[PDB]
RNA sequence: AGCCAGGAUGUUGGCUUAGAAGCAGCCAUCAUUUAAAGAAAGCGUAAUAGCUCACUGGUCGAGUCGGCCUGCGCGGAAGA
């Protein structure tokens, strides 16, 4: 938090570690590296699950590798298996596609305690009801 | 492009167009464009604008033209001596005197309708102004 | 509510009218009831951008001719063929 | 530089000037913009 | 008007996406931290973007903005 200084985000899903085919080349290159990606990767993936997409920091120096603590999957995420399609679009606004409920995804993204903007926590609740809007699914609140 | 689908008379004496202009109020939509100066619109001539604005709103409101042609001209081609009989209707105009009401439309926002009138009038051989609807 | 000034015409027919919105004031009447109708004179301007206002059309306005105030509602108006101006009005003396 | 009757602005970055008698449009933003002769 | 700041969060946006993280794509155009900030302004990367904008704080200190009716001019205008 000072400035621009190593950060990036391209990858798939925490249940395939390092991926060589949608990402490949560019997630080692400055201080960074393609092998090293998996020990701090399973500083705590599966300690929880290999089942959600996460991107994280790099923050570098110029020293050997690289030390990123991580946060939260988004909430886009947790619409294919929690809350629905594994799609995602659709048609989006041709017809309605599929439909949810304010009781899936509070908690999906109420948990975020590394992630979020509202003290009032039923304000961060609306702040994660679009990314199930954002594929026009269906207001069930 | 318009013309009479049919007529009582092949062919019209030339005649003028002197006067000032009936029709002068935008009297079926919210915007008109609307004559400042005389002349004759031919039928490409109001197509050509009758398109321009027409792709300018899209799919969009409504549109009514308010002048037609129904005067048809004549021409000699090249190498014909005068007389020998009055030539050929090659096309049809509608005579503008100022003030007439060319195009009204309605549906959409003013500067959209503006913008549209904008366009089609680039067509036009003669000068025109964007006018609005009125009580009154 | 919309206060129109007015003098009355000293001449009339198409000479004057013409001469009178040469000089940017424009001719109009006043009719209806029992009185005879008034060869009315308005400054242009002034009425221009009252009658801009739709209100001036459904109101009932007051006309002030030589210090006297009479109540109308506009009912017709003359426009220019295309320049955003007035060539006559008629009141409805009501 | 494009020059003809109708000279006009194109981006934000334009401006229009005249020196001499001759109105010119200038783009800081893009050469392809610079006219002459409205 | 100018100069200093910020321009954020769902959200790297789900997305007929090979890769897009605003961007020809894809539809919607909703949502939270605020002073304000666009699933959108931009030249634009292999994707990050790096960097100015629509917007709103500070500064400054009195005018400023552009449509209407009009007079006279200007460019558009090359020939033996
Ligand atoms: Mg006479
Ligand atoms: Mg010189
Ligand atoms: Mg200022
Ligand atoms: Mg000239
Ligand atoms: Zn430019």
């Amino acid at each position: 938090a000072k400035k621009v200084q190593a950060y990036v985000k391209l990858q798939v899903a925490a249940g395939m570690a390092n991926p060589s085919p949608p990402v490949g080349p560019a997630l080692g290159q400055q201080g960074v590296n393609i092998m090293e990606f998996c020990k701090a990767f399973n500083a705590k993936t599966d300690s929880i699950e290999k089942g959600l997409p996460i991107p994280v920091v790099i923050t570098v120096y110029a020293d050997r590798s690289f030390t990123f603590v991580t946060k939260t999957p988004p909430a886009a995420v947790l619409l294919k298996k929690a809350a629905g399609i594994k799609s995602g679009s659709g048609k989006p606004n041709k017809d309605k596609v599929g439909k949810i409920s304010r009781a899936q995804l509070q908690e999906i993204a109420q948990t975020k305690a590394a992630d979020m903007t509202g003290a009032d926590i039923e304000a961060m609740t609306r702040s994660i009801e679009g990314t199930a809007r954002s594929m026009g699914l269906v207001v069930e609140d | 492009m318009l013309q009479p689908k049919r007529t009582k008379f092949r062919k019209m004496h030339k005649g003028r167009n002197r006067g000032l202009a009936q029709g002068t109020d935008v009297s079926f939509g919210s915007f008109g464009l609307k004559a400042v100066g005389r002349g004759r619109l031919t039928a490409r001539q109001i197509e050509a604008a009758r398109r321009a604005m027409t792709r300018a709103v899209k799919r969009q409101g409504k549109i009514w033209i308010r002048v037609f042609p129904d005067k048809p001209i004549t021409e000699k081609p090249l190498a014909v001596r005068m007389g020998k009989g009055k030539g050929n209707v090659e096309y049809w105009v509608a005579l503008i005197q100022p003030g007439k009401v060319l195009y009204e439309m309605d549906g959409v926002p003013e500067e959209l309708a503006r913008e549209a009138f904008k366009l089609a009038a680039a067509k036009l051989p003669i000068k025109t102004t964007f006018v609005t609807k009125t009580v009154m | 509510m919309f206060t129109i000034n007015a003098e009355v015409r000293k001449e009339q027919g198409k000479g004057a009218s013409r001469r009178l919105r040469a000089a940017n004031k424009f001719p109009a009447i006043i009719y209806g009831g029992k009185e005879a109708p008034l060869a009315i004179e308005l400054d242009h301007d002034k009425v221009m951008n009252m009658q801009a206002k739709a209100e001036f059309y459904s109101e009932v306005l007051t006309i002030v001719v030589d210090g006297k105030e009479i109540k109308v509602k506009a009912q017709d108006v003359q426009r220019h063929p295309y320049k955003p101006k007035l060539q006559h009005i008629d009141f409805v003396r009501a | 530089m494009k020059v003809r009757a109708s000279v006009k602005k194109l981006c934000r970055n334009c401006k229009i000037v005249k020196r001499d008698g001759v109105i010119r449009v200038i783009c800081s933003a893009e050469p392809k913009h610079k006219q002459r002769q409205g």
